[PDB]
RNA sequence: GCUUGUGCUGUCUUCGUCCA
């Protein structure tokens, strides 16, 4: 919000900030504020444009140095020119002199300004002499306007960031060096099969390829072609990746394929994870994996009856002997239970194994 | 930015006891987060004394400077970067420059300026239930663990306490 | 708990508030025997998704933030044409590139930058400051903000009569002339990037 | 375009006589222009007119 | 999903205030109107229920659901468990904790009594059965406060609603 | 507030199904379908009395599609809110915002525009909390709010409470 | 009119459009008619007389809208077509790392399931782009080693068990949709190696 | 430890994998890795986890 | 490295075909 009415309290005034001190002797902005944002806003200063020192533009406008230190600045730039008849509260020789040593007259041989003799000051004596006078500590501050007269501005960003090669591979296909790397195991689609190796691509179309000694199994003698076809989609396990040129080889083999499963380096330390609760939990996985559906059988045949044994011996005790019961057997499905009448309160119970059987409830 | 951080605070300006504790509360909360740093500056830099003292009168200057002069931490880190380090000179004449503070110590030790404040308010009610509770005699319990407290969980637990043992008066002010 | 978790969140603030300023934390990209922090001339190129039928947009844009000459090339990438006509372009005495710039949607960005570079390089396609001689940079582009550029309602008021691609262009130029600038433009934008 | 094929068309867009020709087989080739759409952006030979 | 035993409700033309719900007004629409039918089309009245007494259907029909399950051979945990639906199963655990950390009766005979006390009562005998729902359930201690809670209830000043009040608080186990 | 109601349901049967345990398996789909489900009309079905002794009928062979369609009528308690019904409630969360609060499975979201002023919102107290001179409500407090406002969706219900009149608050 | 007497409730007066005001009650849904909050609804909660404040329904935060601009619809029905650059359930690349699908759509936000199951809500400008995979690219590999395809439904072993119809593929990870899971308009994601086919 | 939502949902495929049987974790090395403890938070306001 | 495209008018009038 205070940007915004800034602007436009510059925008009323006429669109131009000629010095610093306009943000305060103007109203536009407070005391606390400008002393805030006075050394991180600058006004860019052109030497053909103020040819008077004394003028209302300022040489220091254009650098990183607070206001307040501007009498300093400039005593170090008047110190630094070996002038002797400066007196510090000389405002007007203190510009003379700073704008001789920024924008000299008649620069020497092969320098642009007079700024190389700053170099020649024992700014370590000079702060020791603030500190004792006026109770400043300012060394860090006579090396930032050093710095500052000697370059107005100078970039202090990093360079540019060029990309490298893990960084180029993770822009052109959205997958980093960490999701796709040795060992994981991905869908491929194929597109070329040959007698000796296999072209494949993935999802993010990285050219995959299989050599002969890994499509097929050790035990298999068939030829490649009769195994796969173009256009089908196998599960395929990295072996190389390279990032450069964007392609990797892969291993369809059963070894690679399945039995890598644990793909994570979670730390099973016995002290740090709790292995016997880990390993109840999947035994209970794997015994709930276990479970089946089961359902009862109906067979249509007038001496077929949906007993159990005893029912069939009780169904048999009202009848005389020789009559003939059915029942399904305990043993699954494909068995058949026979139960007739020996003799009075002895039954005979037969299984019967079913062969070459239609459906489960068929004969 | 502070305007709208000090938004919430019901009243910003501190008394000079608190200000002063405020300040204590803040160096001993860096003590505690910057632990390691501490340590590595004791051992890598034993040759000179007290430092640690060093570094508690230089994020006292910094509390200062963010509370009384309010400045940000931008110009902080630019215009008063003498306040955040110190310089010695070895037994070999070497000028040696050993860096205290840190840009996000700074924003650190504005988060914690802001944090204090609740600490602050709930002190002040609390002892203001004290208050209006009128003990004939100050209770040693209360006074002891009420000066050594930096927490609001302290403060809420000298408040169940005083409301347990004090209910009646509680209840006559006023389950 | 809520100590801890305390503790954490702000460690972790700090660790984000560190890569968001490693992110940021970039200058203009300085042509050779300038002073660093100078805004370079840029030419940037894409063709898009790389596909069949989709044609290579260029985008110039100056020293002082202005877009000049953008161009459509009418002819597969990978013939003599496109490199005919890019030398061309590049050669003629009205553009003067400091650096080209090359990204894309998927893998095929790969042939158009080894085809570029190997052309810069052949051509021996110096940088015209219209003495020592340097050739153009070829790189890529990360464009974590062109994407969101070119969808950004001030992009197509600013350049009404373009296609999104050349507004992917002139954001992939501008990132280069000016970082900061760029992720400053996405404004809510910029807190769904990958910090 | 249609379903049909169009390899029995010459360079005049008509068959010669001769052919043998099937159902739904073109026999006279006739376009007719369109304003082009957003293609534009960027078509090198296969935009739509 | 499920639909009620009401049907019909053609278009016409006049509108009515008496549509949208209400509770202060005791107006709870069509679908809980103090008149209903059952599936023979007899006569019957809306049937409100406490947290008590919804606590001891909820539990009795779920306790004989789970031994029917099991063959015919306590928790609330379990007893949740034995429904099947993953939401279902969240829907239930909710109303179990909400019903058990606001039961205000959880004794068989202690809502047995209460019932009988606000139904069977002279003053009681004109009282919605949504009032007598509210007022076993929000456990009220003084007129005021259940005039202010349930506005219904300002309108009948015939009622002994202070004793009933003590009665309630009395059966309540402290 | 919690109700008996006698409803029904639709329920359609592929002819696979058609063995001897076609009620029991019917008993069953109906259980799943109905049991917690939320509907606008009627509020929260929570459970189904009787759940074993269901009549279903007998079913109608649809024309052309061969599956039998059955009218399942049944008897289940009910809870649904009302416009200006004061409940009870345990709040689950805390925001600036406001807070949010469960009546079983319902949750309640109470805007700030509705809590008294007095009850300041600290997001430093552990846990955090709308906190007065007096009163304290976080996480897991008894809290006593009168509904407002009630949203229907689709196969859920959204309700707005308030806290601002007497008797409500912390309990 | 409505008034205490009752014979004055029963009459029907003819008053000219010019001299009525709506009358605005706390908790009823209202439909904005037209401003920058068009088409939105919600629960009012504040009647300042002329400035009215509501909970909104699809925001799900107060909005305050003059009351000329609000009619009482106790429905929303919001079509959200012919807006932002996404149909509902689009597959679509939140920035350079992240992926997810879009489960409601609004008139200048999106609701995105991640692949991880995270939630997000997002300006329709925040998102990077929309992944239009081919489809030889939009295929996948059970856990049986039998391929599925967009649209063939499958049924997990592992977890929950729970089965959906697929919706779109991403690597590993199918996003299934279900009948049952109402608690996000039955997509859920799973990995494709959690799920056999039927 | 491991609520039954926790001990159905949490598979290999989800970021709660890291820590879904973690023991013996000092509170002192929780500050080293804050992402570590968040997400054991955030699984726990899920319903799936509890931290003890 | 290279891959295959996915549809049709309306309204009248006249002349005819098989019965009636």
């Amino acid at each position: 919000r205070k940007a915004a009415g800034l602007i436009q309290s510059i925008q009323r005034i006429g669109s131009n900030l000629v010095n610093r001190a306009h943000l305060i002797t103007e109203q536009l902005t407070s005391k606390t504020v400008f002393l805030n944002m006075a050394s991180f806003v600058y006004i860019v200063f052109d030497p053909d444009v103020e040819r008077n020192p004394q003028g209302e533009m300022d040489l220091l406008d254009s650098t990183r140095i607070h206001p307040e230190d501007y009498s300093l600045a400039r005593k170090m730039a008047a110190d630094a020119l070996d002038i002797e008849d400066i007196d510090d509260d000389d405002e007007s020789a203190m510009r003379n002199a700073i704008y001789e040593m920024v924008f000299p007259r008649s620069p020497p041989k092969d320098e642009d300004d007079l700024t190389f003799k700053l170099d020649e000051l024992i700014l370590d004596d000079y702060a020791t002499e603030l500190e004792r006078k006026h109770q400043l500590k300012k060394r860090s501050t006579l090396q930032i306007i050093k710095e500052e007269l000697q370059s107005r501005y100078r970039e202090i960003r990093r360079d540019f960031h060029i990309l490298n090669e893990a960084e180029i591979f993770q822009l052109l296909t959205r997958e980093t060096v960490d999701s796709f790397r040795k060992g994981m195991v991905i869908p491929v689609y194929v597109r070329k099969v040959e007698s000796s190796y296999m072209s494949v691509s993935t999802q993010s179309l990285i050219a995959g390829n299989i050599q002969r000694q890994d499509i097929l199994e050790p035990n298999d003698r068939r030829d490649p072609r009769e195994v796969y076809s173009v256009g089908q989609t196998v599960r395929a396990c990295i072996l190389d990746v390279d990032y450069y040129n964007f392609k990797c080889q892969l291993s369809l083999l059963r070894q690679f394929t399945e039995n890598q499963v644990a793909g994570l380096n979670v730390n099973r330390n016995p002290k740090f994870w709790d292995i016997e609760s880990e390993n109840r939990d999947r035994q209970e996985e794997i015994d709930k994996q276990r479970e089946e559906s089961r359902e009862s059988r109906v067979i249509k045949h007038p001496f077929f009856h949906n007993m159990k044994s005893k029912e069939a011996e009780d169904y048999l005790a009202a009848r005389p002997v020789g009559d003939v019961v059915i029942r399904p057997s305990s043993k699954g499905s494909n068995h058949i239970t026979i139960s007739w009448k020996v003799a009075p309160q002895l039954y005979q119970h037969i299984d019967v194994l079913e062969e070459n059987k239609d459906d489960a409830n068929a004969i | 930015r502070f305007q709208a951080y000090r938004k919430s605070i019901k009243n910003y300006k501190l008394s000079d006891v608190d200000y002063s504790n405020e300040r204590d509360w803040i160096v001993e909360q860096l003590k505690l987060e910057k632990r390691d740093f501490l340590q590595h500056l004791t051992q890598a830099h034993s040759s000179v004394a007290h430092l640690e003292e060093k570094f508690e009168a230089s994020v006292k200057k910094i509390v200062d400077f963010i509370a009384i002069e309010s400045f940000e931490v931008p110009f902080i880190w630019n215009h008063r970067r003498d306040y955040a380090l110190h310089t010695y000179n070895d037994d070999s004449n070497n000028t040696i420059i050993v860096k205290l503070l840190n840009e996000d110590d700074l924003w650190r030790i504005v988060q914690l300026d802001l944090d204090y404040h609740s600490i602050h308010d709930k002190k002040a009610a609390l002892s203001s239930i004290y208050k209006q509770l009128d003990l004939d005699v100050v209770d040693p319990t209360y006074e002891e663990f009420f000066g050594s407290a930096r927490t609001l969980s302290e403060l809420q637990d000298i408040d169940d306490y005083l409301t347990f043992n004090y209910s009646s008066q509680v209840k006559n002010l006023t389950s | 708990k809520e100590s801890i978790r305390r503790d954490c969140e702000r460690v972790l603030y700090f660790q984000v508030k560190n890569s968001f300023t490693k992110k940021i934390d970039q200058a203009p990209y300085q042509p050779p025997t300038y002073a660093k922090g100078t805004i370079p001339r840029v030419l940037t190129l894409s063709f898009g998704e790389g596909n069949r039928g989709d044609a290579v947009l260029g985008v110039f844009m100056d020293d002082s933030g202005d877009v000049k000459s953008q161009i459509k090339f009418d002819e597969d990438f990978q013939s003599r044409d496109f490199s005919d006509s890019l030398t061309r372009y590049i050669k003629s005495n009205n553009i003067n590139p400091d650096i080209i710039g090359i990204s894309g949607f998927n893998i095929h960005t790969k042939k158009l930058f080894d085809k570029v570079n190997e052309l810069v390089n052949e051509e021996r396609l110096t940088i015209e400051y219209d003495s020592d001689k340097h050739l153009i940079r070829v790189i890529y582009v990360n464009d974590e903000t062109a994407r969101l550029y070119q969808h950004s309602s001030k992009s197509s008021a600013e350049y009404p009569n373009r296609p999104q691609l050349a507004k992917y262009c002139i954001g992939l130029a501008k990132y280069i002339q000016s970082p900061l600038l760029e992720y400053l433009a996405l404004d809510e934008s910029m807190y769904s990037l990958h910090i | 375009l249609k379903h049909g094929t169009y390899e029995k068309l010459d360079e005049d867009g008509l068959i010669a006589p001769g052919v043998r020709v099937s159902g739904d087989d073109i026999i006279i080739g006739k376009t007719t222009p369109i304003p082009p759409d957003t293609e534009e952006l960027g078509q090198r030979t296969k935009y739509h007119t | 999903v499920s639909t009620s035993t009401v049907g019909a409700r053609r278009r016409r033309a006049k509108q009515q205030v008496d549509d949208e719900e209400n509770a202060t007004l005791l107006r709870l629409g069509p679908e809980f109107a103090l008149k209903q039918y059952d599936h023979d089309g007899n006569e019957h009245d809306l049937i409100a229920l406490s947290l008590s007494e919804s606590r001891l259907l909820i539990r009795e029909a779920l306790k004989a659901r789970s031994r029917a399950r099991n063959g015919g051979v306590i928790d609330d945990d379990e007893l949740a468990k034995v429904t099947s639906g993953a939401v279902a199963n969240g829907v239930v655990k909710k109303t179990l904790d909400y019903l058990n950390t606001f039961a205000r009766f959880k004794d068989e005979e202690t809502c047995t009594a209460v019932d009988q006390l606000l139904h069977n009562s002279s003053d009681c005998s004109v009282l919605h059965p949504f009032e007598i729902a509210q007022l076993s359930s929000l456990g009220c201690e003084d007129v005021d406060e259940a005039i202010t809670l349930i506005p219904s209830l300002a309108a009948k000043k015939e009622v002994n609603l202070q004793r009933i009040l003590d009665e309630l608080n009395r059966l309540e186990d402290p | 507030m919690f109700f008996l109601k006698d409803l029904s349901l639709i329920l359609t049967l592929h002819p696979s199904y058609f063995g001897p345990q076609m009620n029991q398996y019917l008993r069953e789909k109906l259980l799943t379908d109905v049991e917690g489900t939320c509907t606008g009309q009627f509020g929260y079905i929570v459970t189904v009395l009787d759940g074993m002794n269901i009549d279903v009928g007998k079913g109608r062979i649809i024309p052309g599609s061969g599956s039998a369609e059955f009218e399942v009528k049944y008897r289940a308690v009910v809870w649904k809110p009302f416009k200006g019904e004061v409940v009870d409630a345990i709040v689950s969360n805390v925001s600036p915002i406001g807070f949010f609060a469960d009546v079983g499975p319902l949750n309640v979201f109470v805007s700030t525009r509705l809590i008294p002023d007095n009850l300041v919102y600290n997001p430093s107290n552990s846990p955090p909390a709308y906190m007065s001179n007096d009163e304290l409500i976080t996480k897991g407090s008894k809290v006593r709010l009168k509904v407002v406002g009630t949203r229907t969706d689709v196969n859920e219900i959204y309700a707005i409470g308030s806290i601002k009149e007497d008797f409500l608050g912390a309990i | 009119l409505h008034s205490d007497d009752d014979t004055i409730n029963s009459e029907t007066v003819e008053i000219p459009t010019s001299d009525l005001r709506k009358i605005f009650n706390v908790g009823d849904h209202v439909r904005v008619i037209h401003g920058k909050h068009t088409d939105d609804t919600g629960l009012i909660v504040e009647v300042n007389g002329d400035k009215v404040e509501f909970i909104s329904n699809q925001t799900k935060r107060t909005v305050i809208v003059f009351s000329n601009y609000l009619i009482k619809s106790t429905d929303s029905t919001v079509s959200i077509n012919e807006s932002g650059r996404f149909e509902l359930h689009d597959l679509v690349q939140v920035n350079s790392d992240l992926v997810g699908i879009v489960i409601r759509a609004q008139k200048d936000s999106f609701d995105v399931l991640c692949s991880d199951g995270k939630l997000l809500s997002l300006p329709p400008v925040s998102i990077y782009s929309k992944l239009n995979l081919n489809p030889n690219q939009q295929i996948a590999i059970d856990s049986n080693g039998v391929e599925v395809k967009v649209g063939d439904t499958v049924r997990e072993f592992t977890g929950e068990r729970r089965q959906g119809t697929i919706l779109h593929v991403y690597r590993n990870f199918l996003f299934l949709r279900s009948r049952e899971i109402v608690e996000n308009q039955g997509v859920f994601v799973t990995s494709s190696n959690r799920v056999k086919t039927i | 430890e491991l609520t039954e939502r926790g001990k159905l949902q949490i598979e290999p495929e989800s970021p709660y994998f890291d820590f879904k049987y973690a023991k013996n974790r000092p509170i002192s090395a929780l500050t080293a890795t804050p992402d570590l403890y968040l997400r054991m938070i955030q699984a726990e306001n899920d319903g799936l986890v509890n931290i003890k």
